[PDB]
RNA sequence: GCGGUCGCACCA
RNA sequence: UUAGGCGGCCACAGCGGUGGGGUUGCCUCCCGUACCCAUCCCGAACACGGAAGAUAAGCCCACCAGCGUUCCGGGGAGUACUGGAGUGCGCGAGCCUCUGGGAAACCCGGUUCGCCGCCACC
RNA sequence: AGUGCAAGAGCAAAAGAUAGCUUGACAGUGUUCUUCCCAACGAGGAACGCUGACGCGAAAGCGUGGUCUAGCGAACCAAUU
RNA sequence: CCUGUCAAACUCCAAACUUACAGACGCCGUUUGACGCGGGGAUUCCGGUGCGCGGGGUA
């Protein structure tokens, strides 16, 4: 920018999107990466491999195409994340993928976070991933219990119209249950 | 000491003051002479061109310039002309003043490296080439044979 | 030379041009080679590890197995056969 | 367009640059939340050679905590103009600084895809005076 | 296709230059060889440029020299039309010459020594201290220029 | 190594 | 790719600036703190929960060359330098000829305001 | 800028700063390069492994002292494990 | 802004050229066995000059 000698960061570093130091450490395993990404409204999970001209995604799942299986709830929460992980994990298995390492990009490794929920899901789908059980949420919060109880302090529906008034961690089970057998795209 | 000892450009360029200390000051008094207030807005422009690459000690530079400018007072202390010596003595020169043991010399002076065909002096004058004479006297005190060249001046 | 350390006279070869300055891309540090492949040796000024003795910068050897993540490249120094332990970060496929 | 262009207060920093404290106490009451130590850098003649060393405290207030404070701070100040930032900030006073900016500031403070706020979307000294002056007082 | 003739001796000539002449089958002064005009061959002759005389000869000249100084891979045998016909793919010297010139074959390919051991130039050459453009005899020559040399060394 | 800068001792 | 995620090359992509775009696939800003989690002080950030509002930031789309960069034409320049050769010149420093290579600055005019891969998606 | 110390080199979501924790400055044994270009030569040095035991981290992973190139010493004898 | 100069321990640039590997031609080797391996025997470790490139030195 200033002159011939000026050093311009790699594009993905300018865009503040890729942490290249972590990326290298990630690639060391030589295994596929379980890319755990979030959005204000959604949660994405991809299984990426290395390629000659860039990464190759062999399997993915987005919190939106969750409804395609009977999801009638918001998609930016814990139960959502888990399921998207499990969904991607299964598609992953179908693709012949057996193991992967968790890439949480620029997110923070906070215990019980959604990325770890995504990781839990993928593991349960059958994917072998280096992990640590007590950094994950306690199942109930994954089910979405923390939100149901939060609606107990109601007075006004936590959900604007949406589905239910007191919400459903049960809807969670019905879905997980569904994903664990048959059905299309899995 | 004789020019014979330093006029050739056979040694490496030695000018890094960060590694050389005790360098004698230059005897060259000024580089811009005459009406330096004015810019080259003159009709005629003569130059003294060196015809062989050589090294010119600050000694010869001063004597060459003095003899030329001191003469350009055929025009007056505040005459209408500007004189410029464009070269500076960057090359540091030594002398091994023990015999040939540990002979790297000690700094004794400085010189300017001029390549054949460069102009060492440039004067700016109105039709009144007294400067042509100031130079017959200047190239008299520098090692090389020289060419007195006139540029803007088809007023022959 | 006034000294005989490995980095003697390496100012040029182990320095980056100002624009290639800074952490290098991971893609080439993870490249995988096969035994028999020809690879050009060139230290990457930005990558501290996996290096080889500067004297071999420019050699083109043959990958013949690996040690840990580092590769074992066979080269010929003058007329002598030598084996060099080097990481991908400092290797490139010939052709 | 507007609504997302109209100024707002983002943090008010009240700090007492002492030279070595007991002062936190008053800051806690004047604001309503714990103060933070102020270590110093460089060794210097004011017998302040200690690098890591408590030499003052500060308090960053946000939201109501910041208004409820300014609703008494401002009144204790008169100044305006020249004493304003080129970014629409201003410090008066014990110091009390007010950082002002518009709605999409998080873009420059988050971790992911962060970005620097465009000069156009920045807050000018003027656009600042207006907002505040338009909130219980007068400019210059 | 160019005719190469070494005009300067080995003493004091760079070794990598001497080896080049040797790869071009010339090991003595006045020895000549025929070389195809290829990138590879071109680089070699350029390296040997200062100790040789070279150029594209005329059909006739080649024929005179071939007849006068060509030899079998082994032996004294004179290479005349009959030899040529009874030993090569061509029917006479002219046919061989043309083939060489059009770089279709080589002296070896036809059972002939790659070297035409010429005779010193009758009347002497133009000197080995200057190139053709300076009146000497070194370097690239005219077809007329090569011919004269080759003919005087017939 | 031992003794008060010094003295003693000491085949790596 | 009517706005996404992971990348490869790592300024041809930087710096600066103009215009356009969203009842929704969307991304954002945004709203909010019971929870997981969090600030040596602040739900600012991090984390979690969410949609009343917005397209003003960001982002995506179209474009501008003033600066920086890449490549090209013409000029500089077959100049500077140089591998090989010489009973060529020069008191000498050094130069010249033949042969094989061949620049930098700078000026003028174009180019460049990224390209490409995998996945997902009215 | 900083990174203990020459000089040159490396480094920015770090190789720097701050905080916290930890003792891998670990035992054993090698491969290779260096010392000594080519091209034989010891001590020493480094790079990269493995076996064992550990530290930290969600994890990939990092840690074979200090970002790299100086800071080193045979046989005999003694003391020590 | 304009204007005057430099660098063995400067570099936004940048040759000729030297060099690793590979293919092609050439040359060479398969009875003259190359390339290479193992063994016996040395001499040698005062060098000099021309040319190109040098560093020191008035030379
Ligand atoms: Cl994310
Ligand atoms: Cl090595
Ligand atoms: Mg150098
Ligand atoms: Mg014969
Ligand atoms: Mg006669
Ligand atoms: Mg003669
Ligand atoms: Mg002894
Ligand atoms: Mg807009
Ligand atoms: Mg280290
Ligand atoms: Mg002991
Ligand atoms: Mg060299
Ligand atoms: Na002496
Ligand atoms: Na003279
Ligand atoms: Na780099
Ligand atoms: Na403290
Ligand atoms: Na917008
Ligand atoms: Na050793």
């Amino acid at each position: 920018a200033t002159g011939p000698r000026y050093k311009v960061p790699m594009r993905r570093r300018r865009e503040a999107r890729t942490d290249y130091h972590q990326r290298l450490r990630l690639l060391k395993s030589g295994k596929p990466r379980l890319v755990a990404r979030k959005s204000n409204k959604h949660v994405r999970a991809q299984l990426v491999t290395l390629g000659p001209n860039g990464d190759d995604t062999l399997a993915s799942a987005h919190s939106s195409d969750l409804a395609e299986y009977g999801w009638e709830a918001p998609t930016g929460n814990m139960p959502s994340a888990y399921l998207t992980g499990l969904l991607a994990g299964l598609r992953a298995q179908e693709a012949g993928v057996e193991e992967a390492v968790l890439d949480i990009g620029l997110n923070s490794p906070t215990p019980g976070s959604k990325v770890f929920a995504i990781q839990e899901g993928a593991i349960d789908a059958g994917l072998d991933i280096p992990h640590n059980d007590d950094v994950l949420a306690d199942w109930q919060r994954t089910r979405g219990a923390h939100i149901a109880e939060y609606d107990e302090q109601l007075e006004e529906p936590l959900y604007s119209g949406d589905f239910d008034a007191a919400d459903l961690p049960e809807h969670f089970d019905e879905l997980r249950e569904t994903l664990l057998d048959g059905d299309i795209e899995l | 000491k004789p020019g014979a000892m330093y006029r050739n450009s056979s040694k490496p360029a030695y000018t890094r003051r960060e590694y050389i200390s005790g360098i004698p000051g230059k005897k060259i008094a000024q580089f811009d002479m005459g009406n330096n207030g004015a810019g080259p807005t003159y009709p005629a422009q003569v130059e003294l061109v060196v015809e062989k690459p050589v090294q010119i000690r600050h000694n010869a530079l001063e004597a060459a310039r003095v003899a030329a400018n001191r003469y350009v007072q055929n025009s007056g202390a505040a005459a209408n002309y500007k004189f410029r010596i464009r070269k500076f003595p960057f090359h540091v020169i030594r002398e091994n003043k023990d015999g040939m043991r540990a002979p790297f010399g000690k700094p004794v002076g400085t010189a300017a490296r001029v390549h054949g065909a460069n102009h060492i002096f440039i004067a700016w004058v109105n039709p009144d080439p007294n400067v042509e004479e100031a130079w017959r006297r200047a190239k008299m005190k520098v090692t090389p044979t020289i060419n007195i060249d006139s540029s803007p001046a088809g007023n022959a | 030379p006034s000294s005989n350390g490995p980095l003697e006279g390496t100012r040029g070869k182990l320095k980056n041009k100002p624009r290639d300055r800074g952490t290098s891309p991971p893609q080439r540090a993870v490249e995988e080679f096969d035994d028999g492949e020809k690879v050009h040796l060139k230290i990457d000024p930005s990558v501290p590890n996996g290096r080889f003795h500067p004297r071999f910068d420019g050699q083109t050897g043959t990958v013949e197995g690996k040690q840990g993540d580092a590769y074992k490249v066979d080269i010929v120094d003058g007329g002598k056969e030598k084996t060099i332990i080097v990481t991908a970060a400092h290797l490139r496929r010939q052709e | 367009f507007h609504e997302m262009r109209e100024p707002r207060i983002e943090k008010v920093v009240v700090h007492m640059g002492i030279g070595h404290a007991n002062a936190e106490d008053i800051l806690g009451e004047i604001t309503g939340q714990m103060p933070v130590r102020t270590k110093a850098k460089r060794t210097v003649g004011e017998f302040d050679i200690r690098e890591g060393d408590p030499i003052g405290a500060k308090v960053t207030l946000r939201d109501e905590m910041a208004e409820e404070f300014l609703q008494t701070a401002l009144p204790l100040a008169e100044l305006a103009t020249s004493q304003f930032d080129d970014t629409g900030n201003f410090s008066f006073g014990l110091d009390v600084t007010v950082n002002l900016v518009r709605p999409g500031y998080r873009v420059a403070k988050r971790d992911k895809a962060s970005r620097s706020i465009p000069t156009k979307h920045r807050l000018n000294p003027a656009d600042a005076v207006a907002f505040i002056e338009s909130t219980y007082d007068v400019e210059v | 296709m160019h005719a190469l003739v070494q005009l300067r001796g080995e003493v004091n000539m760079h070794t990598d230059i001497q080896d080049t002449l040797e790869m071009l089958n010339i090991h003595h002064v006045n020895h000549c060889t025929l070389v195809p005009e290829t990138d590879a061959y071109r680089g070699m002759v350029a390296k040997v440029n200062d100790f040789v005389a070279f150029g594209e000869p005329s059909q006739e000249t080649l024929e005179t020299v071939l007849a006068t100084r060509a030899e079998p891979l082994e032996g004294d045998a004179d290479v005349d039309d009959e030899w040529v016909a009874e030993h090569t793919d061509y029917d006479d010297i002219s046919g061989l010459a043309f083939a060489l010139l059009s770089e279709e074959t080589t002296l070896r390919e036809q059972g002939l020594s790659p070297t035409l051991r010429l005779h010193p130039p009758r009347g002497g050459h133009d000197g080995v201290k200057h190139p053709v453009k300076e009146g000497g005899q070194l370097g690239k020559h005219d077809t007329e220029g090569i011919d004269d040399l080759l003919e005087a060394m017939r």
